[PDB]
C-alpha cells in the first residue's frame, strides 16, 4: 500500500524520465540480463546483444507500463490487467524474476538521477515497484 | 565466489575510490529507511525517526563503516567467505536472529548506493561483478 | 490482486470457521510458536506455555481482525489502517513472520475442516493472507 | 537435521500412515494451484487449466510419487541431507533453473497435506518436526 507521500515521490522521480524512458528500461533490462542470467530464458527468440534494437525497443515498452502504471496508481489492476493476463496466465513468470528486474530499475534510475534518488524517494520508488510486481504476479480475472 | 580476472580488476579498482567514511553509513541508513522493519535492530541508536534522522545520525554512519569493512575483508578473501564471515554468521543468526533475506536486501542496497556514486561508471558488467560478491557474502552470513 | 471467485471462497471458507475463530487463531499462534522459536522474539511479556491464557486471549483478536478483513475484503486499507499503524509503524514486524503465521493459519484450518479445504480455497486462502499480510506491513498512514 | 527422539518417533508413525501413491501427487497438484507460475515447469504434463485438470492429471500423479520417494529418501538420512540430495540439487539448480523458494513452498504444502488427511494427529509438536524435516530437505536442494 503506498502513502499519499509515496505517491507524490514517484511521480515527481518517474516524471524527469521523459523521453529517456525506453533508454532506461533498455539498460534496466541489460543489467538484468548480466547480472542475473537465468531471466534470459523468458526470451528464447531474442537478440540480447549489448545495445540490441531489440532490447531497446522491449525498454520502451517497459518503460511505457510504468509510465501507463503512474498515471492510474489509484487503481492498477484495472490499468494493467492486460499485463497481468500476459506475465501471470500467458508467460507463467517466476515472482522472483520481479524483484530482480524492480532492482535493476532502481540501479539504472540511481546512476542516472543523483539529486532525485534520496533515500524517501528510493523508499517510495521500491515499494511501487513491488506494487507494480504484484499486479502482474496475479490472476484476478 | 569466483569473479574472472576482468570483473576482480573492475571490482577492486573501483572499491579503491569508495569513501569508506561515508558509503557505509548512507547503505545501511537507506536499509533503514527502505526496509523500516530493519530499524528494529538499532533500538539503541537513538532517533531513527525520520529519514533525515536516520541519515544523519552519528551511531549510524559509525555502524556503517564497520559493515563496509566486512564487505573490504570478503574482497581480500573471496576465497573463503564462509571461513572470514563464520563469527559474523555467529551474531546475526545466533544472538541477534536477523531474517538471512535481511542479508540480501543490504548488499542490494549497497549496489544502489554504488550507482548513486559513481553514475554511468557504474557499467552493467560492473554491476554483474558486484552482485556476485554481494551474493556470496549474504550466504556466508547465513551459513549459520 | 484477488479474484471474484477468491473473495467467493474467502467468505465461504471463514463462514464455516465461524464460533471455533478464536481457537482455530490461538492454535495457529502455537503452532507458530513452536514450529518458528525466532517469533516469540515479539512476545517476550507473554506466557507462552501450552494454554496459555495470553495466548488463547491473543488468538480471538487475531481471528476477529481475520473476520473484520474478510468483511472489508473490497477495502483492506481502510478497515485496517489501525492495525498497519502497530505492525509496521510501531512493532515493526519483519514481513517474513506474516509467512510464518499465515502457514500456521492455513494447517489449523486443513487440521480442522478437510472438507471445506479444497485445492482451490486453499489457493484463495493463501492469496488473502498474503493480501492481508501486504497491509499490516506497509506505512501508508 | 536434529530431531529428539520423541521427535524421530512422532514423524515416522505419522509418515507410516501415509498412502504413498496418493500424497505425493496431491502435495505437487497443490503446488500447481496454489502457485500457478509452477506449471511453466510442468508442461509437458499436459491439461493444468484447472485445479480438476490438476488433481485428475495422470503424470501430476505419477511425479508426484517420485517426489514423495525422495522425502522418504531424507527421512531416513536425516544427517546427510547435502550428501544425499547432492543429484537432485544439480538436476533443479542447474539444469531446471528452479528458484530455491519453490523448495520451501513444495515442503510448506506437503505439510498443508498432512494436517488435511491426519487432522487430530498434527498437533502442534508433530508439526514442528516435520517443519525442521522439509527445511532440511529444501537447504539440501538449494545447496546447488
Ligand atoms: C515491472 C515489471 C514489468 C513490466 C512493467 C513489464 C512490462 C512488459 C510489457 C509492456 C511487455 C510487452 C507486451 C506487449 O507486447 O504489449 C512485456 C512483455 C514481456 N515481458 Fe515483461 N514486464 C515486467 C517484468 C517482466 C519480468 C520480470 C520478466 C521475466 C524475467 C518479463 C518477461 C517478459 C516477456 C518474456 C515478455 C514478452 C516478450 C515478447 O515476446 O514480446 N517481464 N512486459
Ligand atoms: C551483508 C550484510 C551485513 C554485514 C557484512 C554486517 C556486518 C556487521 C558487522 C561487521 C558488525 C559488527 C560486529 C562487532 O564487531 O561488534 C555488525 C553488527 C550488527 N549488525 Fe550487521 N551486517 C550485515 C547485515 C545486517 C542486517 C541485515 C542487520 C539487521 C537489519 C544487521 C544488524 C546488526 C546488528 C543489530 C548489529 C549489532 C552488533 C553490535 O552491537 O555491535 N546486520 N554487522
Ligand atoms: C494475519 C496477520 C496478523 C493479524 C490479523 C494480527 C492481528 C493482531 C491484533 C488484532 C492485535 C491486537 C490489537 C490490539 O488490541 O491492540 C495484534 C497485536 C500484536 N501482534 Fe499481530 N497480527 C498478525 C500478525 C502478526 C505477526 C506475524 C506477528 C509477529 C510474529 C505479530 C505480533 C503482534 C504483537 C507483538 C502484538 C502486540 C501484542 C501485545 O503486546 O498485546 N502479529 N496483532
Ligand atoms: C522439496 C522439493 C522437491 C523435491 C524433493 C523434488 C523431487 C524431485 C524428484 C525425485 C524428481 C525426479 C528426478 C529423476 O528423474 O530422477 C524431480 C524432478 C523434477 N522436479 Fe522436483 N522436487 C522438488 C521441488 C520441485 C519444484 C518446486 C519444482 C518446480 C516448481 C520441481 C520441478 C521438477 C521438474 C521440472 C522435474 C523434472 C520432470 C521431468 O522429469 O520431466 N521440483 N523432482
Amino acid at each position: 500500500v503506498l502513502s499519499p507521500a509515496d505517491k507524490t515521490n514517484v511521480k515527481a522521480a518517474w516524471g524527469k524520465v521523459g523521453a529517456h524512458a525506453g533508454e532506461y528500461g533498455a539498460e534496466a533490462l541489460e543489467r538484468m540480463f548480466l547480472s542475473f542470467p537465468t531471466t534470459k530464458t523468458y526470451f528464447p527468440h531474442f537478440d540480447l546483444s549489448h545495445g540490441s534494437a531489440q532490447v531497446k525497443g522491449h525498454g520502451k515498452k517497459v518503460a511505457d507500463a510504468l509510465t501507463n502504471a503512474v498515471a492510474h496508481v489509484d487503481d492498477m489492476p484495472n490499468a494493467l490487467s492486460a499485463l497481468s493476463d500476459l506475465h501471470a496466465h500467458k508467460l507463467r513468470v517466476d515472482p522472483v524474476n520481479f524483484k530482480l528486474l524492480s532492482h535493476c530499475l532502481l540501479v539504472t534510475l540511481a546512476a542516472h538521477l543523483p539529486a532525485e534518488f534520496t533515500p524517501a524517494v528510493h523508499a517510495s520508488l521500491d515499494k511501487f515497484l513491488a506494487s507494480v510486481s504484484t499486479v502482474l504476479t496475479s490472476k484476478y480475472r | 565466489v569466483h569473479l574472472t580476472p576482468e570483473e576482480k580488476s573492475a571490482v577492486t579498482a573501483l572499491w579503491g575510490k569508495v569513501n569508506v567514511d561515508e558509503v557505509g553509513g548512507e547503505a545501511l541508513g537507506r536499509l533503514l529507511v527502505v526496509y523500516p522493519w530493519t530499524q528494529r535492530f538499532f533500538e539503541s541508536f537513538g532517533d531513527l525517526s525520520t529519514p533525515d534522522a536516520v541519515m544523519g545520525n552519528p551511531k549510524v554512519k559509525a555502524h556503517g563503516k564497520k559493515v563496509l569493512g566486512a564487505f573490504s575483508d570478503g574482497l581480500a578473501h573471496l576465497d573463503n567467505l564462509k571461513g572470514t564471515f563464520a563469527t559474523l554468521s555467529e551474531l546475526h543468526c545466533d544472538k541477534l536472529h536477523v531474517d538471512p533475506e535481511n542479508f540480501r536486501l543490504l548488499g542490494n542496497v549497497l549496489v544502489c548506493v554504488l550507482a548513486h556514486h559513481f553514475g554511468k561508471e557504474f557499467t552493467p558488467p560492473v554491476q554483474a561483478a558486484y552482485q556476485k560478491v554481494v551474493a556470496g557474502v549474504a550466504n556466508a552470513l547465513a551459513h549459520k
